[PDB]
């Protein structure tokens, strides 16, 4: 398993600037090129990427092309001049990955001894994080499936190192930040998270009305699954819960308390102090 | 004390009732307006004053 | 069949839906439980066995509906009690 990777700012940048270099087609050309990560740990880092000529059609996904002599060149270059660097996976700027996702993974699963996938989002307009990736498995089913394979969801996270993040964040003085905002950036992130509460909540709602009726798959794929979700479901009033609160909030509302009461006194230093440097500077300046 | 009051004298006696409820605390129920105490708490304390 | 309100049901229940003596549901259900289908638990001094688990069990388009009762229920109240938040800290969060 790899179960997380850690992926650099550089890269989701130096895939932007070539989804902008065939970006004049503008209808639909799937940007796609190779992924150089480290064999790290179970967990897994991503420094460096590439690209690599890639077109396909409209009808019959099965008709995409990925220039193996452009990869051993360009990689072979990349070698040359970074050993230290090695290719790990793959990406694409699909929006929503495709059908035809998991011939890529398949195709280049023998440089890679698992060439991850990493979808990135252009015009991620979710404010959530962008650009996650995916690992194909098999997971043949009771139904009879000869090889059940899908992708599988890995957490991921932004790299950082000493230098980018000098680099990076003396760009970000174009715009205003508050990161040492006290009390500011937690009520953000309450906000940021209830809105992705919601967001996910008028999805699956979307996704259950239309199972429910009409027309769609009625699969015992997730259908009580998410149903043990509502499993757990915590009956929040009931019993001794409320000793749960009471027995611990007024504890830190004690500790609140006490904060205040110093602060008070402290800042009534500087009214002796200000008071009598005003007066006694007066009197002696007259 | 029969029509007025309760207490109703039919065997050789008054008889009460519970005249109880049955503890009904919720205690989530300042789970909103309390917080919104702490939001105001830090409210003005962020405030530039 | 009860949405765990109170799902901590007596013996009897059991032994008349069962239809099994009293003296056997304990034996019947600490079967169960060592299969794996349910992660109750058992009192004696009221013989009161609780219940903490289901498996997750097939269900239909009318479980659907409820479902999508409590899904819609609960959405509303997230989304409403966010909008409190922002509502008591609009230019206090900046």
């Amino acid at each position: 398993a790899v179960q997380k990777v850690v992926v650099h700012p550089l890269v989701l940048l130096s895939v932007v600037d070539h989804f902008n270099r065939i970006g004049k087609v503008g209808n639909q050309k799937r940007v796609v090129g190779v992924l150089l990560g480290s064999w790290q740990k179970k967990v897994l880092d991503v420094s460096n990427s590439f690209a690599v000529p890639f077109d396909e059609d409209d009808k019959d996904d099965s008709v995409w092309f990925l220039d193996h002599d452009y990869l051993e060149n360009m990689y072979g270059m990349f070698k040359k001049v970074n050993a230290r660097e090695r290719i790990v996976g793959w990406y694409h700027t699909g929006p929503k990955l495709h059908k035809n996702d998991i011939a890529i993974n398949e195709l280049m699963k023998r440089y890679c001894p698992n060439s991850v996938l990493v979808i990135i989002d252009v015009k991620p307009k979710d404010l959530g994080l962008p650009t996650e990736a995916y690992i194909s498995v098999e997971e043949v089913h009771d139904d009879g499936t000869p090889t059940s394979k899908t992708f599988e969801h890995v957490t991921s996270e932004i790299g950082a190192e000493e230098a980018e993040e000098v680099g990076v964040e003396h760009l970000l003085r174009d715009i205003k930040d508050t990161t040492v905002g006290t009390l500011s950036q937690r009520i953000t992130n309450q906000v940021h998270g209830l809105k992705g509460l919601n967001s996910k909540l008028l999805d699956i709602r979307s996704y259950l009305e239309k199972v429910a009726t009409g027309k769609l798959p009625i699969n015992h794929q997730i259908i009580y699954q998410l149903q043990d979700v509502f499993n757990l479901l915590p009956d929040v009033s009931l019993q001794e819960f409320v000793k749960a609160f009471y027995l611990k909030t007024n504890d830190q509302m004690v500790v609140v308390y006490l904060a205040s009461l110093i602060r008070s006194v402290v800042a009534l230093h500087n009214l002796i102090n200000n008071k009598i440097a005003n007066r006694d500077a007066e009197k002696k300046e007259g | 004390y029969a029509k007025k009051r309760g207490w109703v004298l039919g065997p050789n006696n008054y008889y009460s009732f519970a005249s109880q409820q049955q503890k009904p605390e919720d205690t989530t129920i300042p789970s909103t307006e309390l917080a919104k105490q702490v939001i105001e708490y830090a409210r003005q304390l962020e405030m530039i004053v | 069949t009860r949405p765990a309100n109170h799902r901590q049901l007596t013996f009897e229940e059991i032994a008349k839906s069962a239809k099994i003596t009293v003296n056997e549901v304990e034996l019947l259900v600490m079967k169960a439980l060592s299969v794996g289908l349910v992660k109750g638990s058992i009192d004696e001094v009221d013989k009161r066995v609780h219940m903490t688990w289901v498996q997750p069990r097939v269900l239909d388009l009318q479980q659907i509906k409820g479902m999508k009762d409590r899904l819609e229920f609960w959405c509303t109240d997230v989304k409403s009690m966010e909008m409190l938040v922002e509502h008591q800290a609009h230019d206090i969060l900046t």
